[PDB]
């Protein structure tokens, strides 16, 4: 027998890398997972390196990271890299999770998986978020205390719990201190919940663009996915040469340029731009706690796509109206966005509303609805 | 001199008149509806900003390629 | 459709000189290219990556 | 909101680091240099600016030392303990014209004149909206407009009512280079300046970026033939069925 | 969803007239955009298996419609990576298009369901 | 005029309110407010109105002299603060805390 | 309901031969030009109006919000400003 | 032909030494290359053009 | 981190940050017991010859 296979550790590796049996048709929406592990693995290094030379004092915090800009050698891509990698992050695990749900991912066997990804998911933003406190700029500190005091929604305990989170009366030092404790470990407790959802999904095997079984047709993953992965890993790292040579600033908030100012308050407090369409659905519901548990929900209502999908056929590549449902659904996504940064203003107010309303129904109503009907059609369709 | 001056007035002569023509028209009404009394005691005083920003807009489209040209 | 033995037509794929040395050779020029590239970006990635761990600008000041 | 709520969003002006290719011009960053000098260091700082910055960008060695050694700055106590100065040196920084927050305010009727280090990143228009702000005070406010006091109109800054006067006016500052100091050539030099001050790496930056995009392009092209040699099996697979 | 229900819920269709007098005509268009016959599935072919009660149908299929199976789901994906679409004899006609494993999986069901029932069955 | 004094990090809103602002505050039927109060409960000296500037929705300072009942608004999520610092509208439940402050002299308050 | 390679837990396969050249044998690049052509074009038409339809009712709405939102804080907005506040 | 992929090739040690021989060469002119090209498309605009003056 | 803050951010801790003296003397004390077990491990594994193979 073969060392690869024969030696414990080593067949780990193989189990997962080498001669783990992929179905031969994934197409290139298969391969943001292994993006994602790129981000990961840039975040990690760039991020420790940060760390480095960062001072996590608030009255130094602001200006260490003007240090690593000026004075560290190759401290300007460290530390672009480390933050357009932040939102490339973001762009893949959205690409990811659509894939998984246009392709029905989230149905059995893989339920699991799909359910750990969720969690993912929300470690993902709370260590987006707590990065970027760090720089300790105006929106650093705005957004830091805006959302912590969500926190507030909690009845009863709500105000302690604040307090506890800010370990003081405002955003300030000890916040920042905790916050960079945390951004430092979040990403390696990521990590762990990414290789479980891995070892989830080793028992039922990738889905594929059919959601057929393909048990019947494997191939290898390496070489051919191997391969086909280097192609989108020059394509990701073409975009971020883009990003971080040469416009470096596009995706981020001028004002976190200026010191964090607990006294002035910046003209428009948005998040960063991957949080905006929760930071919509937030605005939509005019209760603070009726806000924060519809933020929540936005998220944690992912996990009853298992059940609220009645389809007996995996995905979507063969259904035509759900693909447009889901079109409407992804389009609806976007636009959410867009409304987490204009103004509180008319008509924006109203619109926000219906595209909470819409982005609810699609879990609770339409696809319930529209997988009943699919059903039925293509049974009568094939009689 | 300074390039700029002539450069502005050129483009508000020229491409930009109709934007001219109304930001001047706009100054005439409210400079006469102060000139009026019981103006300080009105709700609503009308400024002449907007027509302000549709013709520096417009000048500075049809001026700033220009203007750098010469420096 | 019935015979196997009756190899399906790859006339459209097969290269004519698929056993010259020139045709191996090709093939792995590209390869080679690519590790090469890999090899000056890696290269180039490390060195500069790492030097930041090198005295900045204030300290060697 | 009202577009008075906003500022006037400034033009895209032509700036010659504009431009995947292009650096600053670093005559014009000298130039600039002399204006912040000359004009704005009075209310403004430059924290984050070291003398020694400016070598091999702007100034050659010797004369960014003479700079520096014109200037006073804290020394370690002397054996007494008693408080010294000693003359700058290059590892200084850029001194700023006020010894904190509320004298600046003091000086000018309240409000702060913000350090200018990164002012090119801070606001949305970097060197354009640098350059529009300090072109665009109009002689007269648009009739209508109530200033509050020590205000002046400037239709980019957002609300409309800055608290910096005009401070550009023709030959204010005498170039060393012989160049004519118009207010429109003086923004312009000063306004490259600050954005080199904020990003001083910029040039670097993109030549670096240069040599990224060729061989990650290259990279890629020679990705996509390995993949498809290598798939090419896969790809090209044919079958026969005999149902049995 | 369960293929019984699936399969009630057609039946009650198509025994109203009115039903299907719409509803035939839109499921036959529906089947047409899926496109599943351009890639030479039979419409049975794409019913999720990973199930007890899918797994235990696909075990009764007779030899011929399983070895055809296999065949129609190889040959699909290879379609599928390849990009292109079945041509000719490939194309599933609407007559090829039968419900081999429907009455498989629907009497599977049928005992798993009985015996869910009978699991709550009360003396009286 | 409004000042802001930083207390505990907290900035600190003090008003020194016109006799018509005080007038336009003791308006609004207390009936139609989210947090029912009046100037008199909120303020010791209707001169003087003293409050932990920083919004009750989420945390924001709201800006100054606008909103929409011209006291104050909160810019991130748009809610409306009076001239008695109460809420009128937008997502924000309740009005503008007042701190602890007593008028040790008539010139001089601690907070 | 995955196996390993040798028991993959595929129903029994019996009667289909499959076929392939080595990667050295074949063109990689056989037929690009018209795949890059035709087959792209293919696979476009058919799945145009998934994307068009939802792409361009979001944008026609946002299209119509942003513009009356510009509108309502003009001068001539004034009134309806004050109706929606 | 043969020649060279039996020589330059064949082996894999071989091959993984002119890799890198190819890739320290291509490094070194590279770098020459683009700092040339880069001084051309920027040419006046760089301390090094000015520097002269003082 | 920062050399001119770190001697006295740890006393920071030991003086005003709650239970602080606690954390900082079980992290200071626990890595004194860590050394302890990891000889006692070792030392286990050499006597009973843990390091033959198979292990
Ligand atoms: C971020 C980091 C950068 C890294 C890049 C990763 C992106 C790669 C990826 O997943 O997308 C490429 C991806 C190519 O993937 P593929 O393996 O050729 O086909 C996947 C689908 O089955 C392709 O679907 P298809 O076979 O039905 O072909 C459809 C496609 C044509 O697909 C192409 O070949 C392009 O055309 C469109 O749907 C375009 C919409 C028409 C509007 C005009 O392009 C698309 O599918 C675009 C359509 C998405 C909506
Ligand atoms: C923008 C709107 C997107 C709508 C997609 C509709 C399907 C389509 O045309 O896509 C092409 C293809 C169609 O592929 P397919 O697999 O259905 O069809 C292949 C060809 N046939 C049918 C012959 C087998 O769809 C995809 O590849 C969809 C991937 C979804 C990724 C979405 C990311 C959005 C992030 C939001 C997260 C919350
Ligand atoms: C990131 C680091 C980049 C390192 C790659 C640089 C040199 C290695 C290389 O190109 O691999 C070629 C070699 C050879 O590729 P090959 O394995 O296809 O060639 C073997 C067949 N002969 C020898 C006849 C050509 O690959 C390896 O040895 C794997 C190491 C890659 C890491
Ligand atoms: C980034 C840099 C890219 C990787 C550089 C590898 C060198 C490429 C040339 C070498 C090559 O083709 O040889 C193979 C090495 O590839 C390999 O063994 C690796 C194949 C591809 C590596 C990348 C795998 C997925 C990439 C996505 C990242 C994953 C997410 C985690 C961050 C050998 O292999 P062979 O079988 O072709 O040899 C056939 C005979 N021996
Ligand atoms: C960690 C972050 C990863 C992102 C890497 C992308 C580009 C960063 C490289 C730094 C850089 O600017 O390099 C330039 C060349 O880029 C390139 O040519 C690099 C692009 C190559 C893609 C990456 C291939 C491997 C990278 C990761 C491997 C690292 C570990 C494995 C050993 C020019 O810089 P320069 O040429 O002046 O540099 C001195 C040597 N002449
Ligand atoms: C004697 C006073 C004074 C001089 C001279 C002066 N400034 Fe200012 N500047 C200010 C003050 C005060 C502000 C704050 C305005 C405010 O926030 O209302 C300011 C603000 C600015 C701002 C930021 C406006 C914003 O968006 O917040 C920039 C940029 C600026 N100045 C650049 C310059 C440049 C460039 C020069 C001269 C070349 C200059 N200033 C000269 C007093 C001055
Ligand atoms: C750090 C973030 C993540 C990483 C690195 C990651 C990585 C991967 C990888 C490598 C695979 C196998 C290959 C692939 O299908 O692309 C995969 C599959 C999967 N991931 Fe993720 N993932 C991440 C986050 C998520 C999230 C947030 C979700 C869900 C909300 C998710 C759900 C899944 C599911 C359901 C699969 C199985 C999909 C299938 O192959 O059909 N993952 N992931
Ligand atoms: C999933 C992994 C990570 C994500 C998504 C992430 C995200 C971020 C973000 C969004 C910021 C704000 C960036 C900015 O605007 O400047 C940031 C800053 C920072 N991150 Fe991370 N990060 C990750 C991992 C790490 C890790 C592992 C470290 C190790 C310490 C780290 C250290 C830092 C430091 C020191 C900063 C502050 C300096 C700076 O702003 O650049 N990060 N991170
Ligand atoms: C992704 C980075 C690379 C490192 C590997 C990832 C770390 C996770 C590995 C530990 C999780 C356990 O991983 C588990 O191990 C065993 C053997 O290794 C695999 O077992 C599989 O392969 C072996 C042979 O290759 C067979 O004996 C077995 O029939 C089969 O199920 C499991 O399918 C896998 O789920
Ligand atoms: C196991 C790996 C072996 C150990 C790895 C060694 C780590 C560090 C080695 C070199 C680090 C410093 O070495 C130095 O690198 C930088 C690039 O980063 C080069 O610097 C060159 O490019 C940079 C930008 O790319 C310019 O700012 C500089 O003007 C130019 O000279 C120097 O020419 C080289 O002397
Ligand atoms: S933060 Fe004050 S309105 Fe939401």
């Amino acid at each position: 027998m073969a060392l690869r296979k024969k030696n414990s550790l080593l067949n780990m590796a193989n189990s997962y890398v080498l001669d783990s049996p992929q179905p031969s048709n994934l197409n290139y929406f298969w391969n943001f997972g292994s993006l994602l592990a790129l981000c990961l693995v840039i975040q990690l290094a760039t991020g420790i390196t940060l760390a480095m030379h960062y001072t996590s004092h608030a009255s130094l915090a602001f200006d260490s990271v003007e240090h690593i800009m000026r004075d560290v050698n190759f401290g300007w891509f460290i530390r672009y890299a480390h933050a357009n990698t932040a939102s490339f992050f973001f762009i893949c695990i959205y690409a990811h999770m659509g894939r998984n749900i246009y392709y029905g991912s989230y149905k059995t066997p893989r339920v699991l998986p799909w359910s750990i990804g969720v969690i993912i998911f929300l470690l993902l933003i709370i260590t987006a978020f707590m990065g970027y406190v760090l720089v300790f700029g105006q929106m650093s500190l705005w957004g830091a205390t805006v959302i912590c005091n969500l926190v507030s929604a909690i009845p009863w305990l709500g105000e302690d719990i604040v307090h506890f989170l800010w370990g003081g009366f405002s955003v300030g030092n000890p916040t920042l201190q905790r916050f960079f404790a945390l951004h430092y470990l979040m990403p390696f407790v990521l990590a762990v919940f990414a290789l479980l959802h891995l070892i989830a999904l080793h028992t039922a095997g990738s889905s594929n663009p059919l959601g057929i079984t393909s048990n019947v047709d494997k191939l290898s993953m390496h070489p051919y996915y191997s391969f086909k992965d280097l192609i989108t890993v020059f394509a990701f790292l073409l975009m971020f040469t883009l990003f971080v040579f040469f416009s470096p600033d596009k995706l981020g908030h001028p004002d976190n340029y200026i010191p964090a100012n607990p006294m002035v308050t910046p003209a428009s407090i948005v998040p960063e731009w991957y949080l905006l369409p929760f930071y919509a659905i937030l605005r939509a519901i005019p209760d603070k706690l009726g806000g924060v548990i519809a933020m929540v929900a936005a998220i944690l209502i992912l996990l009853i796509l298992p059940i609220v999908d009645r389809s007996i056929i995996r995905g979507n590549a063969f259904k035509p109206i759900s693909k447009l449902l889901f079109g409407f659904f992804i389009c609806n996504f976007l636009l959410l966005g867009v409304l987490g940064q204009v103004h509180i203003e008319p008509p924006f107010i109203v619109l926000g509303q219906i595209c909470t309303i819409f982005y609810f129904s699609y879990f609770l109503i339409l696809l319930p609805m529209v997988s009943t009907i699919e059903n039925i059609f293509f049974y009568i369709g094939s009689l | 001199p300074d390039p700029a001056i002539a450069l502005h007035e050129a483009a508000a002569e020229g491409p930009c008149h109709d934007f001219k023509h109304h930001f001047d028209e706009c100054v005439e009404r409210v400079t006469k509806a102060q000139e009026a009394e019981d103006y300080d005691h009105a709700e609503y005083k009308e400024d002449c900003v907007e027509e302000f920003f549709h013709l520096q807009h417009c000048i500075n489209d049809n001026t700033a390629d220009k203007l750098f040209r010469v420096l | 459709g019935k015979s196997t033995y009756k190899i399906p037509d790859f006339t459209p794929y097969l290269k004519k000189d698929r056993n010259t040395d020139a045709n191996r050779l090709f093939s792995y020029f590209m390869i080679g290219s690519f590790g090469m590239l890999s090899a000056a970006g890696a290269k180039a990635t490390v060195q500069d990556f790492l030097s930041n761990m090198s005295a900045s600008a204030d300290v060697l000041a | 909101m009202t577009a008075a709520e906003h500022g006037l969003h400034p033009a895209e002006y032509p700036w010659p680091q504009n431009g995947m290719l292009s650096t600053f011009d670093h005559a014009s960053l000298r130039r600039g240099y002399q204006v912040y000098k000359e004009v704005c260091a009075a209310c403004h700082s430059l924290d984050r600016i070291a003398w020694r910055n400016l070598v091999g960008v702007t100034h050659t060695t010797d004369e960014a030392k003479a700079f520096a050694e014109e200037l006073e700055y804290d020394d370690e106590p002397d054996d007494e303990g008693n408080p010294r100065k000693r003359p700058g040196k290059l590892a200084d920084y850029i001194p700023g014209p006020y010894p904190n927050e509320q004298a600046a305010r003091a000086a000018n009727q309240g409000a702060l004149p913000p350090d200018l280090s990164l002012i090119a990143k801070a606001r949305h228009g970097g060197a354009d909206y640098i350059f529009a702000l300090l072109t665009g005070y109009p002689d007269e406010p648009p009739a209508g407009v109530v200033l509050a006091p020590g205000m002046n109109y400037n239709p980019y800054f957002p609300g409309g009512g800055i608290g910096m006067a005009r401070t550009l006016f023709d030959g204010v500052v005498e170039y060393e280079d012989g160049t004519p100091a118009t207010t429109s050539q003086m923004a312009k030099d000063v306004a490259a300046f600050l954005t080199w001050a904020a990003e001083p790496e910029h040039d670097e930056r993109k030549k670096l970026g240069l040599k990224a995009i060729i061989v990650i392009s290259a990279m890629l092209g020679l990705s996509v033939y390995i993949k498809k040699f290598k798939w090419s099996p896969i790809k090209n697979r044919k079958f026969i069925y005999n149902p049995p | 969803a369960s293929i019984t229900s699936v399969v009630k819920t057609s039946e009650l269709i198509l025994k109203s007239p009115l039903l299907s007098k719409i509803v035939v005509p839109l499921a036959k268009t529906y089947v047409k955009f899926s496109g599943y016959r351009q890639l030479g599935f039979k419409m049975n072919d794409l019913i999720i298996e990973e199930t007890p009660n899918m797994q235990l149908a696909l075990r009764r299929l007779p030899p011929t419609e399983s070895y055809d199976r296999v065949y129609r789901l190889i040959r699909a994906t290879q379609f599928s990576l390849s990009h292109k679409l079945a041509t000719g004899n490939d194309i599933t006609k609407p007559e090829e298009d039968d419900h081999y494993l429907i009455p498989y999986i629907l009497d599977v069901e049928a005992e798993a369901f009985e015996k869910d029932a009978l699991d709550n069955l009360e003396v009286v | 005029k409004n000042v802001i004094i930083k207390w505990r990090g907290k900035p600190i809103f003090i008003r020194h309110r016109t006799s018509e602002e005080i007038e336009e505050a003791n308006e609004v039927n207390v009936a139609t407010l989210r947090d029912p109060q009046t100037d008199d409960e909120r303020v010791q000296k209707p001169e003087w109105l003293v409050m932990i500037g920083v919004c009750t929705h989420l945390g924001c300072v709201p800006i100054g002299e606008a909103g929409d009942f011209g006291g104050w608004f909160c810019p991130c999520h748009g809610s409306h603060y009076d001239i008695s610092g109460r809420i009128r509208r937008g997502p924000a439940p309740l009005n503008l805390e007042i701190p602890e402050y007593d008028f040790a002299d008539a010139e001089t308050l601690v907070i | 309901y995955m196996g390993w390679w040798g028991h993959m837990g595929s129903p029994p396969q019996k009667g289909i031969a499959g076929y392939t050249i080595s990667p050295f044998a074949a063109r990689p690049f056989a037929g690009v030009v018209h795949a890059a052509i035709f087959n792209t074009f293919r696979r476009t038409k058919n799945q145009a109006l998934f994307v068009i339809l939802p792409v361009s009712f979001f944008y026609y709405v946002w299209t119509q919000a942003s513009e009356k939102n510009e509108w309502l804080y003009t001068k001539a907005g004034r009134h309806e400003l004050a109706k929606a506040l | 032909a043969t020649t060279f992929y039996n020589v330059f090739v064949k082996r894999n040690s071989a091959f993984v030494a002119t890799i890198l021989a190819s890739a320290f060469v291509f490094d070194m002119t590279f770098e020459t290359a683009i700092d040339n090209f880069w001084d051309r498309i920027n040419a006046g605009k760089q301390w090094k053009d000015i520097r002269h003056k003082y």
